[PDB]
């Protein structure tokens, strides 16, 4: 499995199985539901212990199918975690304190579609009654000012919110798991592109109560990320740093008690856009990992 | 299959602000017999609008 190339859904799933097989005491591949077309939603859970209130961090990727660098970064990250456990003191102490749940392909149907039919497909592949247009934006489908400014009522739009919050089974699956499991302290959502590290809110200009801390943490993480190969990120709240966006995942997370809620917009800044060449996968993943560790160290320490 | 035509209620295209929106349809194996979608173009090439 060449971590420096893009892969099919089947290959990514198989490599997650391989990772859990290599490190059975640490990593287990877990089914949390299925997609609209009945593909399994697979997460890897990395854990060194169990508790009723044991804290956990959720790492989300590939909610938008065309953003190939996200799924590719995610699967590399799974391997980095098991490779570095009990070698790097940082990821070791993090995992000794909390669980990490990782969802490399949050939108499997869209992902398959980007490889079979339309490289720029973004949405789910669910049916829209009365319309020949398919799919909803899973990152406008969460119960966070759902259908507010920052989405579309039009099933044919990239940013269609769906008929109601949690209509998309892909999203409902994650929401259900997080609500039932509890004790999530971080939620980090990997997208591309633009090189931004953002925090709530997307649905409103209002300031998050924790904005000062989150901004501080984000700037530290961006500096760590830049330490590898000088990749520069901008930092700020979603609405004013990229655009208004309602019903997004991190806003839902933050409004539901998950303090450290961040979105990464990975490489690049528009030269290749969504079609980032495979030769940037490893460089992207390595730098992003320093950013992720920085956030998770702060979670560990609060 | 429906004729391709200009979009209705297109919205913005934040990543490529002056991109052109077209409602584009293609025959397909489903209940309708075709699938349509908004397609955005810049200089005649397809682009995505949101990140
Ligand atoms: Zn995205």
């Amino acid at each position: 499995f060449n971590y420096g190339a893009y892969h099919s859904l089947e290959a990514i799933y198989h490599e997650m199985d391989n990772i859990a097989a290599d490190f059975p005491d640490l990593a287990r591949r877990v089914k949390i539901g299925h997609s609209f077309e009945n593909r399994p939603m697979y997460v890897l859970k990395f854990s060194t212990g169990k508790g009723v209130r044991r804290p956990a961090v959720w790492l989300n990727a590939g909610i938008h199918s065309r953003e190939w660098i996200s799924q590719a970064t995610a699967i590399w990250t799974a391997r980095k975690i098991v490779s570095d456990y009990q070698r790097d003191p940082a990821i070791t102490s993090i995992l000794e304190k909390m669980d990490i749940f990782l969802l490399p392909v949050a939108n499997p149907d869209g992902y398959v579609y980007t490889q079979t039919q339309n490289r720029l497909w973004r949405k789910t592949r669910s049916r829209n009654p009365g319309s020949s247009c398919i799919g909803a934006d899973p990152n406008r489908n969460w119960n966070a000012s759902f259908a507010g400014k920052g989405a579309s009522d039009n099933p044919c739009s990239e940013v269609y919110h769906g008929p109601h919050a949690n209509s998309e089974v892909e999203v409902k699956s994650v929401v259900d798991f997080i609500q039932k499991h509890g004790n999530f302290k971080g939620f980090i959502d990997l997208h591309s592109y633009s090189q931004l590290l953002m925090y709530p809110y997307g649905y409103s200009v209002k300031k998050a109560p924790d904005a000062e801390e989150l901004d501080k943490v984000a700037r530290l993480a961006a500096k760590a990320l830049a330490s590898v190969s000088g990749t520069e990120y901008q930092v700020g709240p979603t609405c004013t740093t990229v655009y208004p966006a309602s019903g997004s995942s991190i806003d839902w997370a933050y409004d539901n008690g998950i303090k450290f809620a961040f979105t990464f917009e990975l490489r690049d800044t528009g030269t290749y856009g969504f079609l980032l060449p495979a030769n940037q996968i490893i460089p992207t993943a390595e730098e992003t990992w320093l950013g992720l560790k920085t956030i998770m160290e702060h979670v560990r320490d609060n | 299959v429906p004729d391709d035509r200009p979009c209705i209620n297109p919205g913005r295209c934040p990543l490529v602000p002056d991109a052109t929106c077209t409602f584009v349809c293609k025959a397909a194996d489903n209940d309708f017999g075709y699938e349509c979608q908004h397609v955005w173009t810049f200089e005649g090439q397809r682009v995505g609008c949101y990140a």
